[PDB]
């Protein structure tokens, strides 16, 4: 345990993946070429987790980028901070992967696959003590979708001993118009239980609404999306990158968020909601509102279920026996929403660094049960066009057989099942 | 990258071809003799034009195209017309004698003849392809070469390609403008024969063509020109996303996974909005939501059938010119509300939507007027079956006393693959009445 591998698929991969390394290179004092030109050494202190440092004391992101079409990674590349990342580490193809689940994973995937591998394999023996590996992607499309699951399990088989990590996308029509989306989606969750240890269910329905609702943003952009994104990747890292007590490293976050190996879908949260255009937050409103179903990432009712577990993160200059006050207020004013069963479930950290422009926030994540509303909005979707076998072709086509989606369909219903077995469980 | 090749096939896909390529020129800046003073870059480039226009040495941007006919009258034309320069002798290829409104003429008898020097040609064009994406088909239901050579002319590209997408853009009969009594065989036999060869097929009622023209336009008997006029731009709509970049551009593939369900169910309904004259619209601009409305309205579709009668299972939505995600997607949340599209149960409810900042131009000498902003609509509607009834009731009544059916048999054809293809109908109209059920 020590360094994290960075992979970023597709094109919200490669979005939200560029906006993470622009957020937290700047948090660490990094500017476009890689120099360090900052205030505090705390900056540097746990700087090898996510960065390289090269001759002449240049920092180059720990990050692969990978898609099955040039596009967006030229436009990461004509961007900002596309400088920092390293050239050998652009890994693309020409063919694209239609939005097909399919193409991702068994046909177009395939013949690139192992260019990818062999990047990952290169930046693995760079490492002094490899923790493991952190994927963005969307799990609607086909790129970030079927390859990116294919190079999870891929990257399984080769470093079985590490963790692997994702932020992975949910689908929503609200942001979204390809039909074949929720098949995609279900053929990607089945994988994640499988492969993954921890997953942040980053829902687009969430954002849509955070942005309309709270933001009141008319016509909200994809840019407008991932500015919540960034700050929520920000704030969930922060515990890996700078000094500290809880939660520091993959495996120490898994063992305290994941109860049950399948049960390892994480809700995100963040306090104070803003958008990319004074006015600072007390201890207490960070706490109610973290806590608060506005301000999760994913469309699902905290209230509707029981946490498992939560991991909550204070960042900025505040009172730390006022943090513990309002966390212990909030866990003892709403006590029936914490299982029983998994007793000192919530823990806490606060970082000294806030985030750029904002004087105090707060990030929570938590393994509610109440996820299960997320994956039964997916199957709804699934079932309706898998019960009369429509747009099928698309994948048949491909080589896949309609037993794989009946056993995508059975995982993602079972592992909904399960999440009610903890719902309605008692001590 | 993304090359796509055109064919043109008989009368009505060459005078279309014709419209079409001199429409894209308007469009993109290129000259009657090939020449494009926006394009710096000299002998080739990766620009988005380039996947219908290939480029020489010189400075000539060449249409992927090859012109096929039985006969040389109407091919002709274009050697000799405005356009000349803009093709290779090569690209235009012509038979001596016709089909003679007989598909088993144009499949077989004197089809057989030109098959092979047609591919050749498709074979030198797809070898100056970086990367192929498929071919778009152009021609009649009811002539002899728009029917029986298009279906010779899949068959061999599914053989010579593998599954490369082909496309149709598929001339359907009316009486106003029929040239043959035995249209409705030639109809229903190269639709049989292409089901299996064809990806996506855009069909064009000349009756819905003829109607807009008389009724929008105000035009008394309108001329093929006229026709040939109204498709250039709903086919210059449909390849706009290929031919075009930009942000909110979305891809004909996209558009065609939410447009097919089902292998077979691949004919969707083009309706295109505004179609009006220079006179109604002076003084009179037509906003998105104007626009959007006008797709809903029967009168403004390629194909007369009632989507109102049937059910959807797609729409998308294809935007030109002066037009902005926020008026787009205000126009689209009042259609919904307004609740008059109910969609087939097991699909989702969503608009698929394009948009290119280029504006629809129009040819000089037109009727339609040049607006700000224009629309295409692609819905997948049960209610396209109604095209495949009328023309298979009309099948039905001839075949019954074999009126006309020797003159298919005397050209090698049996009587068994006149029912063959009449029971794949019957198979399709109920493949259509299927996918309208709500699931149990
Ligand atoms: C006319 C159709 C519009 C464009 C589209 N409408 C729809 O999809 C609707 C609402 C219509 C029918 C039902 N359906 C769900 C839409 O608003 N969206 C798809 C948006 C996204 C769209 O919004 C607008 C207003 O353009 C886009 N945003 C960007 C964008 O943020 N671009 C940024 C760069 C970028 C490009 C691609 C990716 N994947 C990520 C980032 C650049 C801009 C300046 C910024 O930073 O915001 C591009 S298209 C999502 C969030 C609901
Ligand atoms: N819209 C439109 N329809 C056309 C045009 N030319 C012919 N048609 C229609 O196409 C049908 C007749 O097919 P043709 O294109 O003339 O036939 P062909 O492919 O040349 O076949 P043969 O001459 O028999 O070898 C009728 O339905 C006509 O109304 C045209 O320029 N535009
Ligand atoms: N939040 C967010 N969603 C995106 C972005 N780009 C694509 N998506 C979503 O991702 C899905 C399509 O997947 P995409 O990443 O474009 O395809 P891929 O390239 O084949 O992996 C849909 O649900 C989109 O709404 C982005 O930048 N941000
Ligand atoms: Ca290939
Ligand atoms: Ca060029
Ligand atoms: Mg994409
Ligand atoms: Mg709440
Ligand atoms: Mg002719």
């Amino acid at each position: 345990m020590r360094e994290i591998v960075h992979i970023q698929a597709g094109q919200c991969g490669n979005q939200i993946g560029a906006k993470f390394w622009e957020v937290i290179s700047d948090e660490h004092g990094i500017d476009p070429t890689g120099s360090y030109h900052g205030d505090s050494d705390l900056q540097l202190e746990r700087i090898n987790v996510y960065y390289n440092e090269a001759t002449g004391n240049k920092y180059v992101p720990r990050a692969i980028l990978v898609d099955l079409e040039p596009g967006t990674m030229d436009s990461v590349r004509s961007g900002p901070f596309g400088q920092i990342f390293r050239p050998d580490n652009f890994v693309f193809g020409q063919s694209g992967a239609g939005n097909n689940w399919a193409k991702g994973h068994y046909t177009e995937g395939a013949e690139l696959v192992d260019s990818v591998l062999d990047v990952v394999r290169k930046e693995s023996e760079s490492c002094d003590c490899l923790q493991g590996f952190q994927l963005t992607h969307s799990l609607g499309g086909g790129t970030g979708s079927g390859m990116g699951t294919l190079l999870i399990s891929k990257i399984r088989e080769e470093y079985p001993d590490r963790i692997m990590n994702t932020f992975s996308v949910m689908p929503s029509p609200k942001v979204s118009d390809t039909v074949v989306e929720p098949y995609n989606a279900t053929l990607s969750v089945h994988q994640l239980v499988e492969n993954t240890d921890e997953t942040y269910s980053i829902d687009n329905e969430a954002l849509y609404d955070i942005c309309f609702r709270t933001l009141k943003l008319t016509t909200p952009t994809y840019g407008d999306l991932n500015h919540l994104v960034s700050a929520t990747m920000s704030g969930v890292t922060t515990c890996l990158r700078f000094p500290g007590q809880l939660n520091a490293d993959l495996r120490k976050l898994a063992v305290n968020m994941v109860p049950f190996p399948r049960l390892h879908f994480f809700m995100p949260g963040f306090a104070p909601l803003t958008s990319r255009g004074y006015r600072a937050l007390t201890v207490p409103e960070l706490t109610q509102q973290m806590f608060d179903s506005k301000n999760m990432m994913a469309a699902c009712d905290p209230r509707h279920g029981r946490y498992l577990t939560v991991a909550a993160v204070f960042r900025g200059r505040m009172s730390m026996k006022e943090v513990d006050e309002q966390m212990l207020n909030v866990q003892n004013k709403n006590s029936s929403y914490f299982v029983e069963w998994i007793p000192n479930n919530v823990k806490t950290a606060v970082c000294d660094i806030p985030p750029r422009g904002l004087k105090m926030s707060a990030t929570f994540i938590g393994n509610s049960t109440a996820i299960q509303e997320l994956f039964k909005r997916i199957s709804e979707q699934f079932t309706a066009m898998f019960r009369r076998k429509a747009f099928l072709h698309w994948y048949t086509g491909e080589g896949m057989d309609e037993m794989e989606f009946t056993e995508a369909e059975s995982n993602m219903n079972d592992l909904v099942s399960e999440y009610q077995q903890y719902q309605d469980a008692t001590a | 990258m993304r090359e796509c090749i055109s064919i043109h096939v008989g009368q009505a896909g060459v005078q279309i071809g014709n419209a079409c390529w001199e429409l894209y020129c308007l469009e993109h800046g290129i000259q009657p003799d090939g020449q494009m003073p926006s394009d710096k870059t000299i002998g080739g480039g990766d620009d988005s034009f380039n996947t219908f226009f290939s480029e020489t040495g010189a400075g000539k941007h060449v249409p992927r195209a090859v012109f096929v006919d039985l006969e040389p009258t109407v091919i002709d034309e274009v050697r000799t017309g405005t356009y000349r320069q803009l093709f290779h002798p090569e690209q235009l290829i012509t038979g001596k004698e016709d089909a003679a409104n007989n598909y088993a003429r144009g499949h077989y008898t004197i089809g057989k003849e030109i098959i092979d020097l047609v591919l050749d040609r498709i074979r030198k064009l797809a070898d100056q392809c970086t990367g192929l994406q498929g071919f778009l088909v152009f021609h009649s239901f009811g002539g002899g070469t728009g029917s029986g050579f298009t279906s010779l002319l899949m068959e061999r590209l599914s053989v010579d390609y593998g599954k490369k997408s082909k496309l149709e853009f598929s001339i359907y009969p009316a009486p106003q403008v029929s040239t043959a009594v035995v249209e409705p065989y030639n109809s229903i036999l190269t639709t049989h024969t292409t089901l299996e060869h064809s990806d996506c097929a855009f069909m064009v009622d000349n009756e819905a063509i003829y109607d807009i023209c008389r009724r929008n336009l105000d035009i008394e008997r309108p001329t093929y020109t006229n026709l040939n006029r109204l498709i250039g731009q709903i086919v210059s709509s449909i390849t706009a996303s290929l031919r075009f970049d930009g942000a909110l551009n979305v891809d004909l593939t996209e558009f065609q996974t939410n447009l097919v369900p089902y292998p077979r169910i691949h004919f969707p309904l083009a309706t295109y909005a505004p179609v009006i004259s220079a006179e109604k619209a002076y003084h009179e601009q037509l906003s998105v939501a104007e626009i959007t409305n006008a797709c809903f309205e029967p009168a403004n579709q390629m194909v007369k059938c009632d989507p109102r009668h049937g059910k959807y299972m797609a729409c998308c939505l294809l935007y030109r010119g002066d037009v902005v995600p926020k008026d787009v997607n205000a126009a689209i949340a009042t259609i919904k509300t307004k609740r008059t599209i109910q969609f087939v149960d097991w699909c989702p409810t969503g608009f698929k939507v394009g948009i290119n900042y280029q504006p629809p131009t129009v040819v000089p000498g037109g009727d339609l007027a040049k607006v700000q902003r224009a629309v295409c609509m692609l819905s997948n509607t049960t209610a396209i079956a109604e095209a495949w009834a009328r023309l298979d009731h009309k099948f039905d009544l001839m075949y019954a006393k074999r009126a006309f059916v020797h003159w298919y048999v005397g050209e090698g054809m049996e009587e068994g693959e006149f029912s063959e293809a009449r029971e794949d109908m019957a198979a399709l109209e109920k493949d259509y009445e299927e996918v309208g059920v709500d699931s149990v």
